[PDB]
RNA sequence: UCGUGCCCCGUGUGGCGAAAGGGAAGCCGGUUAAUAUUCCGGCACCUGGAUGUGGGUUUUGCGCGGCAACGCAACUGAACGC
């Protein structure tokens, strides 16, 4: 029974549970034209998705780099303002 | 910065000091070694004093 | 639970997240005297222009005199050239030529080519629908905003702008002012330096395309 | 023997964190990430991360210690240090007021905003990362997708405008090679873009190109690391283009006409001359592309599958066979708009795609103006 | 020019030859550009479009069902906390040779 | 991401110096002319490393029992402290 229990391309839509980087990758956005938005010409086609985001997701999924979040503001060096000696010693 | 010398200080790398022909000198032909040959499946050699 | 409105709600939330992600000091007496002499020179020049009394031009707002007279300020109001590195398309008439001659010290203008017009509209193209800045990501926006004029695609918009058609005013009003980049920002020793230096007044003719290629 | 101490061998010697690797290489973080992307250093996962670092979390990045040791000998480190020292010298000249010295020293910086090329040369890295031309041809899918995406982006500080122009130039050169060797096989119109499948030296190459629209640079991507990827891929595509042109006996780079480029020739701004059957599907036709039709994919597909006489509207650019729509030599006209010259076949753009996918001419009645088009099937699903 | 394919470690380490990590659930290497199916066409077949629509529809139904279930659980948790707080306030008011 | 930085911490400084001080772990039987807790045979132990299987824990997430002293094959635990 133990032996039979031991005996018994990748898809980017179903990812593994463990993260690579600061967070697990979110589910992809819905790339589907709804029936109310269907058009009959190439000119009126509304393209779906984001190809730059697709390339970034492809590189993260294939493991060339890890998923990181943007840091909009970094911590500043803690400083203290003081008046210069020449401006302190100015007399009039 | 790590060193980036403009010339090597030694032109030719020296060979291995202790190769196999210097490690093994000659087998021992004494009667104790000759006993060990069939009693212990053991060969006795005289080797270089620096070899481990 | 209707799956059609569920998928529509999920799509609306996803595109909402997508557009959210994509979106006193002491004054010197020499400064006072310099500002007066600048204003007297500008007054003399404007008085001379007023006493003296169809191509396509591209106009870029550049840094000039800090204090602007009310008539050049109003001309910049109608030409939508408030911020630095804002670019607009202008049809050359007599009135527009007079306006360009008035606001010459604050603009850099010339004749754009087909490559410049095409690259500007394709890479930095925004339309003004509902008073909002909407990127030209599809022909549907152009069809519902300018379809009464026969303009149903980006190429129709480019054709109207480049050939200066009957609806050039509508096309240029639909187009938001272009926000051009500063190439000096990529190099740290010249990080604060403005790209276009004032002084080269007048028409640059076809040499505006070098600036458009560098900044677009 | 002497007793070993805990944590002196095994995974602790095998792995190093990103902080430890950066401190070992004495690099800044952007330079380190750039070098890792360029040299192919990949993140690794130890079985027990506490054995490597006791403060490691789920977001700690690990690398192979041997990979960081290999990075220690990369010549790009001295290039980084030389560029930093040169920038200090330029700042000193500008602060002292030596404008001529500042300009002369700035000429040695090789800035991408001036040259159109990467700031650091990656030619030695290309051979190391692709031992064979077949390996390069197998990475061409990612390379072409990235470069065709970035040829339509606006100029940023990460990828300047001259770099974007060079990416467009390399993509056009690759398209010209595909046209002259008739190596294009399949094309697909999806809801995300246009898929192209070509065959070069027995390798299938599939790449996706965006529709010509405004592209949204969202904040969910690391755009600067994408720019480093772009620099690497443009360096690779230059050498791939040179090898293919030399293999088919053409001089490289091809002659480029700046006047026609500024007039809008795009693909037509290139002149190919020598050094020192589905491919003839459109060989007997003259095509006219209307204003509302996608000129770059239409011209690429028609020229790759045999057409030699393609004209279009004047605003589409220079290089048309004829600009007059009323030209009697025109046999086919591509239209996408809701007054027809007799003896001319008016079709929608899907006719070209379906005909080159089925390797046979489609009946024009199903692709008429205002008609309900047949479904556009995927040429990659059997 | 330069035409490639034609003490420093002149050989690469085998740790570099080790393949990168795949984030796919099956552990196999994802292609850089996956092959598009018929349901992603701009003018797709009716069968493929209906298949994609049915799959996304049932996924949306399941997601909304889960969301409503968690909302109900949060509401019940808040009601239980409010009842316990009210009980605590009422108890405080009533207290005040082998 | 103003990408070429920022944060935390304080304790000082290295080496030699004991075959009787401190200290990880091997016993028995046999064997030579001469060595043996070292060789041979049998039966073990310590230290360090990697990674499996079984068992354990967990849907009340990080065990259960005894009033207690405490027990039981397991039964998370960084900085900084006692």
């Amino acid at each position: 029974q133990l032996a039979l229990q031991k005996i018994e391309e990748g898809d980017d839509t179903v990812l593994r549970r463990k993260q690579l980087g600061k967070f697990k990758l979110p589910e992809k956005d819905l790339e589907l034209v709804l029936p109310d938005e269907l058009e009959d010409s190439l000119r009126r086609l509304k393209p779906e998705g984001n190809l730059l985001k697709d390339r970034y997701r492809s590189m993260i999924v294939r493991g060339k780099l890890e998923a990181r979040r943007k840091i909009p503001f970094r911590k500043q060096a803690k400083t203290k303002l003081t008046e210069k000696w020449t401006f302190k010693d100015f007399r009039i | 910065l790590s060193r980036a010398p403009k010339y090597p200080r030694k032109s030719i790398p020296h060979e291995p000091r202790l190769d196999e022909h210097k490690i093994i000198i000659h087998p021992l032909n004494t009667e104790g070694a000759l006993k060990k040959i069939e009693e212990q499946n053991t060969l006795v050699f005289i080797v270089d004093v620096k070899a481990n | 639970l209707v799956p059609e409105t569920l998928l529509k709600k999920r799509k609306s939330q996803e595109k909402a997240r997508a557009e959210r992600a994509a979106a006193v000091i002491f004054k010197r007496a020499e400064k006072y005297v310099k500002e007066y002499r600048e204003q007297e020179r500008e007054k003399i020049r404007l008085a001379r222009i007023a006493k003296q009394q169809a191509k396509l031009v591209f106009v870029i707002r550049i840094k000039g005199i800090n204090k602007i007279p009310p008539k050049p300020r109003k001309i910049l109001q109608l030409l939508r050239l408030r911020q630095i590195n804002n670019g607009v398309f202008v049809k050359v008439t007599k009135a527009t030529a007079e306006m360009i001659k008035i606001v010459e010290p604050w603009v850099a203008y010339g004749y754009p080519n087909l490559k410049s017009v095409r690259e500007l509209i394709y890479k930095r193209g925004y339309g003004k629908v509902n008073g909002q800045r909407i990127p030209l990501t599809d022909n549907a926006i152009i069809e519902e905003n300018l379809g009464k004029y026969g303009i149903i695609c980006i190429e129709d918009l480019i054709h109207e702008i480049f050939t200066v058609g009957p609806n050039f005013k509508q096309a240029a009003n639909f187009l938001w002012p272009f926000k051009l980049s500063n190439p000096n920002g990529g190099f740290r020793p010249r990080k604060f330096k403005h790209f276009i230096e004032g002084g080269d007044l007048g028409n640059r003719e076809e040499h505006i395309n070098a600036l458009i290629r560098a900044m677009n | 023997g002497k007793a070993k101490k805990k944590g002196k061998s095994g995974a602790a010697r095998n792995y190093m964190t990103r902080t430890q690797a950066v401190k070992k290489l004495q690099l800044s973080l952007p330079d380190f990430r750039k070098l890792c992307i360029w040299k192919g250093i990949y993140p690794r996962e130890p079985r027990d991360r506490r054995k490597v670092n006791k403060s490691a979390t789920a977001s700690t990045t690990f690398y192979y210690t041997k990979d960081i040791q290999y990075l220690l000998h990369e010549p790009l480190l001295q290039k980084f240090r030389e560029q930093k020292a040169l920038e200090k010298k330029i700042s000193r000249a500008l602060g002292r007021g030596d404008v001529s010295n500042a300009a002369r020293l700035e000429r040695n910086a090789n800035l991408p905003e001036k040259t159109g090329k990467p700031r650091y040369t990656l030619n030695h890295i290309i051979r190391e990362r692709y031992p064979t031309f077949q390996d390069a041809l197998r990475d061409l899918d990612d390379c072409l997708s990235m470069l065709f995406l970035f040829a339509n982006l606006p100029s940023t500080t990460a990828v300047p405008a001259k770099m974007i122009a060079r990416c467009e130039r390399l993509c056009h050169e690759f398209q010209h090679y595909l046209i002259v060797t008739h190596s294009l096989r399949k094309s697909f119109l999806s809801i995300k873009g246009i898929y192209y499948q070509a065959n070069i030296q027995g390798e299938d190459i599939l790449w996706l190109v965006p529709y010509k629209f405004n592209q949204r640079i969202v904040g969910d991507v690391d755009f600067r690391i994408m720019g480093t990827f772009v620099e690497f891929y443009m360096t690779l595509l230059g050498f791939v283009n040179y090898r293919l042109y030399t293999s088919i006996g053409l001089k490289y780079p091809p002659k480029f006409d700046q006047v026609k480029d500024d007039q809008g020739a795009e693909l037509a701004a290139f002149s190919l001359e020598g050094l020192n059957d589905p491919s003839q599907l459109f060989a007997n036709f003259t095509f006219f592309l209307s204003r509302e039709t996608p000129r770059q994919p239409l011209e690429f597909i028609l020229r790759a599958f045999g057409c030699k006489r393609i004209g279009w509207d004047a605003v589409l650019g220079e290089g048309a066979f004829t600009t007059d729509e009323s030209d009697p030599r025109i046999t086919h006209q591509i239209i996408d708009r809701p007054g027809r010259y007799p003896g001319r076949i008016y079709v929608q753009p899907q006719w070209v795609w379906d005909s080159i996918n089925d390797e046979e001419l489609k009946p024009p009645e199903l692709y008429a103006p205002g008609a309900q088009l047949p479904p556009h099937l995927s040429p990659f699903v059997k | 020019t330069y035409d490639p394919w034609a003490p420093d470690p002149l050989k690469k380490p085998k740790t570099l030859e080790q393949k990168p990590i795949s984030l796919a659930a099956n552990g196999k290497s994802v292609p850089a550009v996956p092959k598009p199916t018929g349901g992603y066409s701009y003018n797709p077949a009716f069968t493929d479009y209906q298949q994609r629509l049915m799959e996304e529809s049932e996924k949306a139904i399941e997601a909304e069902r889960k969301r409503l279930q968690e909302l109900e659980l949060e509401r019940q948790k808040m009601e239980a906390a409010a009842r316990s707080a009210a009980e605590a306030e009422a108890a405080e008011a009533r207290a005040e040779k082998p």
